[PDB]
């Protein structure tokens, strides 16, 4: 805190910055628990205040209900309210804010098998379709295709392509009987 | 009617900060000003933080400023609310 | 040969991609074509055949060249988009999980949620020797192995990406040279990646727009079997027209509402056949013989299916539907029931659905 | 020339009753609600008339049996053995219809393709007499706006 | 349209004065600045 205070008080220091980065890690640290806020001190200036936030206190925050209410208070001041009175609203707020998050951090106190269905599906279709690939056997169409023919290259073009489709669709085959399956 | 009346919210909290007030125009003079006003400087969140924390320290253990806040709460006086001031605007010179 | 094979084929894959979009509408044109030849069907006597009757005595055999011209374009429509929109699909693959890998540790500091079919069919495509493919940042795994080579040891990073230790070192010592022409068919069949291959295979099969373009080219040969699956064809404006974009928005916009404003008109109808089956069964006799009555809320599930298909669909509501109350002891009770239906069920909820799209062209 | 050919026929003149949208400006803004979105209107009427032959190629290929519209055991006047006038059927009297082609065609009660009619006539009248026409409404509101 | 013309309305009121027509972004200035010149030295009810 006492380091955070200099460096924002005083921006343009480079031996300052110098611990800073000597006390890089401790204020990464306590980063999370450091508050700021501004307030209109008693000196007729604007002052920066520090304190502490604890662990208990920001997890109860972030609890969803109380983003719910803060979004709720949020949209209520902003539609129905005036000016004079939001600083007296929010303050209202925020004190049942903290009696709920209290009362919350008080009491508490001490498919995976569609989508690995699917992906088996994938590997073994897949894998079927590559067996052709990994036989090694093309020497048979190699030697048909001693003849450099125009209508032959073509034909293997959309073979490639249908047989990549039909791959496909027995794929799709297989990730709906596994659902079936699994429903069942 | 509905739509539009979260649409102004969105827009009321995009365009404006909601302690102070000032515009995001003005902090958006230095780069990601307006969220960083919003987010370590004017955080509502912040603040009920640090009414949290006065509420629950000993009035023996206040500071000086903490004993100035509490005694204007307890007396329900909102001038230590920052409105249309604020920690850049104030030291513009110093700071840049 | 091989100069041959490999031009030919790139000749063929340029073509396609650059008539991919001509042939998507051409096959739209002749989906329209066959159902206005569809459209003059006549179903003649039993045994049921379902004879294309017409005058000119032409439209047959055009019918059937239609057919097969559009099994063709729809085949010529999905290699089109595979040498095509599917290189732009593996690129965006390629660069998400590379940025995921080195700026988040998808595969080192944590893993995937075991949900997530994609993150888990991404690691595959870690260990394989053909990774970015297309993405430009080659040197993704030297970045990988830089930033979390001291942590998690070099071995192992390098184990997860497939790198080898080595190879290179002995390379870059001792090492004998060798001629070696690459045209010998083991040595193309080893090139050709099978792991990477399998990931392009399985992104491609998992990828929306193929999977459409597959149930095109499904309906379209069923069509041959029946020609009426080529009225599922039709069904493409809404993906092929942007204009019907503009007017399906407003339906679109708002389907989570309109799916549960649905769902509450369903509660209340039920609500409302409750109340009905408790009290006001006398009233849905739908038979006009008085020697068999076909009483409509006997049954709870039969009181209910007369709810939501009559007295919805009715002007009035259930009571256009269900006979006069005059002169009985539940006249007024049931006057308001008819009255609440109408108000609530065929006034205010179909005026929900109505200000949803409204709101939604707005 | 309308002018001329009333003399011939004297009710050639009411088609100069169609000058008053160019000759008061009254009617514009009235008319300018439909003219601004009439490309959208278009293709409102051209998808109705696409998901009625759907529904057209539904009804012949499944729900033939009911739709005959005769009284008479005698002859029947069946509407959906011809595509062209199972089409016409639906375009014509399904769509103006109030509750959808079901408060046409007869009762489905005591049939092994019940829930199957039941379900086409429910999504027969939630799509075509409720949403299109609520989309034609709306883009008439939003011309306005 | 009556709903546009009622916030416009109170639109106008909130961020001009009746009189001067003045901005409320130029009197906010000093907190609580457009209240007070609205209420204290432009009071359309002070003028009638
Ligand atoms: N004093 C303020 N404190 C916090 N946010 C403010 C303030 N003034 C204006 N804002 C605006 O409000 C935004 C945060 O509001 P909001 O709570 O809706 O955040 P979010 O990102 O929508 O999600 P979340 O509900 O999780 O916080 C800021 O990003 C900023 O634009
Ligand atoms: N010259 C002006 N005089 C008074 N109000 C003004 C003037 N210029 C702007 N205003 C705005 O009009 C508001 C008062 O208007 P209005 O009469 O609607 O007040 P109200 O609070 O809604 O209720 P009431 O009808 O009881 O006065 C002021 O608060 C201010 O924001
Ligand atoms: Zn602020
Ligand atoms: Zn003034």
């Amino acid at each position: 805190v006492l380091l955070t205070n200099l460096s924002e008080h005083m921006p343009n220091d480079t031996r300052l910055q110098t611990f800073l980065e000597l006390a890089e890690s401790v204020l990464n640290y306590f980063q999370p628990f450091l508050g700021r806020i501004e307030i209109m001190g008693s000196a007729k200036r604007i002052e920066r205040v520090y304190f502490e936030i604890s662990e208990s206190s920001r997890t109860q925050w972030e609890k969803p209900q109380v983003k719910e209410s803060k979004r709720q208070f949020i949209f209520d001041v902003v539609n129905e309210g005036g000016e004079k009175e939001k600083m007296e609203l929010f303050v209202n707020f925020c004190e049942d804010t903290i009696f709920e998050m209290q009362l919350a951090a008080q009491i508490s106190e001490s498919s995976i098998l569609t989508v690995r269905s699917a992906l088996f599906a994938l590997r073994y279709n897949i894998l079927t379709l590559m067996r052709m690939l990994s036989l090694k056997s093309l020497k048979k169409q190699m030697k048909k295709v001693k003849k450099m023919t125009v209508k032959d290259m073509v034909t293997a073009f959309f073979s490639s392509y249908w047989s990549i489709f039909m791959t496909l669709l027995h794929f799709v085959a297989s990730v709906f009987r596994g659902f079936f399956r699994i429903i069942c | 009617e509905l739509r539009d009346q979260q649409e102004q919210v969105k827009e009321d909290m995009e365009t404006k900060c909601f302690i102070c007030g000032i515009g995001n125009d003005y902090f958006d003079t230095v780069p990601h000003g307006f969220e960083t006003h919003t987010l370590q400087e004017h955080n509502l969140a912040n603040y009920l933080f640090f009414l949290m924390y006065l509420i629950n320290k000993d009035e023996t253990e206040h500071t000086g400023q903490e004993s100035y806040v509490w005694k204007m709460y307890q007396e329900r006086c909102w001038e230590f609310f920052p409105a249309g001031d604020c920690f850049r605007k104030q030291y513009e010179d110093q700071l840049n | 040969f091989w100069k041959k094979i490999i031009a030919y084929q790139q000749k063929l894959l340029n073509y396609f991609a650059r008539n991919f979009y001509n042939m998507r509408m051409l096959a739209l044109f002749v989906a329209f074509a066959i159902n206005f030849i569809l459209l003059f069907y006549k179903v003649s006597t039993i045994a049921v055949h379902y004879v294309l009757e017409e005058s000119s005595g032409y439209m047959e055999p055009t019918l059937r060249i239609l057919a097969i011209l559009h099994t063709v374009i729809s085949f010529f429509c999905i290699i089109g988009y595979y040498c095509l929109k599917v290189p732009l699909v593996i690129f965006k693959r390629e660069k998400e999980v590379a940025r995921k890998l080195e700026f988040d540790g998808l595969y080192i500091t944590e893993q995937p949620s075991e949900d997530d079919i994609k993150g888990q069919w991404d690691r595959l495509v870690i260990n394989t020797q053909s990774f970015p493919n297309n993405y430009w940042d080659k040197f993704v795994k030297r970045k990988v192995m830089d930033k979390y080579g001291e942590f998690y040891g070099r071995d192992r990073i390098s184990e997860l990406l497939g790198m080898d230790k080595a190879a290179l070192d002995f390379s870059d010592a001792r090492e004998k040279k060798k001629p070696k022409k690459d045209s010998s068919l083991s040595a193309v069949l080893n090139s050709i990646d099978v792991k990477y291959q399998m990931w392009k295979l399985g992104v491609v099969f998992t990828d929306n727009s193929f999977l459409y373009l597959a149930w095109y080219m499904t309906m379209s040969v069923l069509g041959h079997y029946n020609n009426f699956f080529f009225a599922a064809h039709l069904l493409d404006i809404a993906m092929g027209f942007k204009t019907l974009r503009t007017i399906l928005s407003s339906v679109t916009h708002n389907g989570k509402q309109l799916v549960l404003t649905v769902g509450l008109l369903a509660v209340v109808v039920y609500l409302y056949t409750v109340v009905a089956f408790n009290f006001f069964r006398k009233f849905y006799n739908k038979s006009e013989d008085g020697d068999t009555p076909d009483m409509k809320c006997d049954d709870m599930l039969t009181c209910y299916m007369f709810h939501m298909y009559v007295g919805v669909r009715a002007g009035g509501g259930i009571g256009d539907e269900i006979e006069d109350p005059a002169g009985d002891e539940y006249e007024i009770y049931r006057i308001i029931f008819d009255i609440t239906f109408f108000f609530f069920v065929i006034v205010i909820l179909l005026a929900i659905i109505q200000g949803l799209i409204i709101d939604a062209f707005g």
